């Protein structure tokens, strides 16, 4: 191409359309196209594209559809700020997990996650050892007695790694990311 | 009776007699005549008898013994061990999930080593997060090609490779010309970095940070030391 001037010419079906979209790199026949796509690969290369060629605003809905859920989660805990992790975390707990809780917990400190957890495992042995620090090592002793305990030995994990790093006050986060074509 | 028999078969009879001990569920005394690696070893797994069962390991020599018996020993909950066994396997999955759960930063080195091998570059992030590093995170960004990522990171917690990463991403851009496609500015113009003024670096919050780093948040906990990282945070990070 040579300027997209050119698509406006002519240009036609939704199909072609995006042809352009791509050919172009027209992504403003993107949007809609996008919009009108549903061709899912397509899509799914494409927010990506779109962010990379600019606007994460927008991405993180073209991504919202299309399930790199935990990925806008990552966005979320990459930025400084709390909650949409957690309504997230909500809705993903919520749709099963056996390994994925894990998200929820480091950014934080605290997690409910504990509650369900437990359910998993249910050895008070993990239990345990999230348990101990909130001040709350105790409920996880009182139904491993009840069960007849089965713990004896341990290896060396004491909390010693840093859930830390993000973004005091002068020099951002990015909840929106500023640019320009110059 | 028939002990004196023992003494009067060998090898290969043992371990059909072994079969039918096995059968009378005579496990232990299976185990007394035991005789084959494979086959001690089966029975190790019922017998649990768990340093033993090492031994007969020895050098296990497959690791798929050492995950069989990974998650037997687990289940024992011979950990120390375990993790040796693990170790030795250098089994990382499962291995992490129990070392996480107490928490380690020990084994996140030895780990972030591992985390090098893995191949796919997400876990190996998680870990240079969690053992709080940007640094290292930003580090294998830049193997794997995850530009726009990285300096979305680079932004938000401040490391200000924003700016050095930004000019490289907006390099491969550059290559792919169109001004657009070039996009432009750090202090200034475009972007203000400095100039904005806003959320990733400074130092007084930094210093009573670096003593933070130091200490144990603190609500009330174990051995197992506190470090927390929700609502109270949030206020004096702003501070």
């Amino acid at each position: 191409k040579g300027y997209p001037e050119v698509a406006l010419h002519f240009v036609k079906d939704e199909k072609t359309r995006f042809s352009l979209a791509l050919e172009c790199g027209n992504i403003e026949i993107a949007l809609e196209a996008a919009k009108a796509l549903d061709d899912k690969n397509c899509w799914e290369k494409l927010g990506e594209v779109a962010l990379l060629q600019g606007n994460h605003q927008i991405v993180e809905m073209c991504y919202q559809r299309t399930k790199n859920f935990d990925k806008l989660s990552f966005l979320y805990l990459i930025t400084g700020n709390l909650e949409k992790l957690r309504k997230m975390m909500k809705i993903a707990e919520i749709r099963k997990d056996m390994s994925g809780h894990y998200q929820n917990a480091l950014y934080l400190g605290d997690v409910s996650e504990r509650v369900r957890i437990l359910k998993n495992c249910g050895q008070k042995s993990l239990a345990y050892l999230s348990a101990a620090t909130h001040g709350l090592d105790e409920e996880a002793e009182s139904l491993k007695e009840t069960f007849d305990p089965e713990k004896e030995t341990i290896p060396d994990i004491d909390p010693n790694a840093k859930l830390l790093q993000p973004p005091a006050p002068i020099m951002p986060l990015d909840t929106n990311w500023p640019l320009l074509t110059v | 009776m028939a002990d004196k028999v023992l003494p009067t078969i060998p090898k290969e009879q043992r371990t059909r007699v072994a079969h039918f001990l096995e059968k009378q569920g005579f496990k232990q005394q299976a185990l007394t005549v035991s005789t084959d690696p494979e086959h001690r070893f089966e029975l190790a797994l019922q017998l649990g008898e768990l340093k033993i069962a090492y031994q007969l390991a020895v050098e296990a020599e497959s690791e798929q013994k050492w995950k069989q018996l990974a998650e037997l020993a687990i289940s024992k909950c011979q950990f120390s061990l375990a993790q040796e066994c693990l170790h030795h396997a250098q089994d990382y999955g499962g291995l992490l999930l129990l070392a996480t759960a107490s928490g380690n930063a020990s084994m996140v080195n030895k780990l972030a080593e591992g985390a090098e091998r893995d191949g796919k570059n997400n876990v190996a992030f998680m870990s240079y997060f969690l053992q709080g590093k940007l640094d290292a995170c930003l580090e294998l960004l830049i193997r794997t090609g995850r530009l726009p990522e990285a300096a979305f990171l680079a932004r938000t917690y401040l490391p200000s490779q924003v700016s050095r990463v930004v000019k490289l991403w907006r390099e491969n851009l550059s290559k792919v010309n169109q001004k657009a496609a070039e996009s432009l500015a750090d202090p200034t113009e475009y972007e203000n970095l400095f100039p904005g003024l806003k959320e990733a670096f400074v130092v007084e919050e930094w210093v009573k940070e670096t003593h933070a780093d130091l200490w144990p948040a603190k609500q009330y906990p174990l051995v197992t030391p506190n470090e927390e990282r929700n609502v109270m945070e949030e206020a004096k990070g702003f501070q």
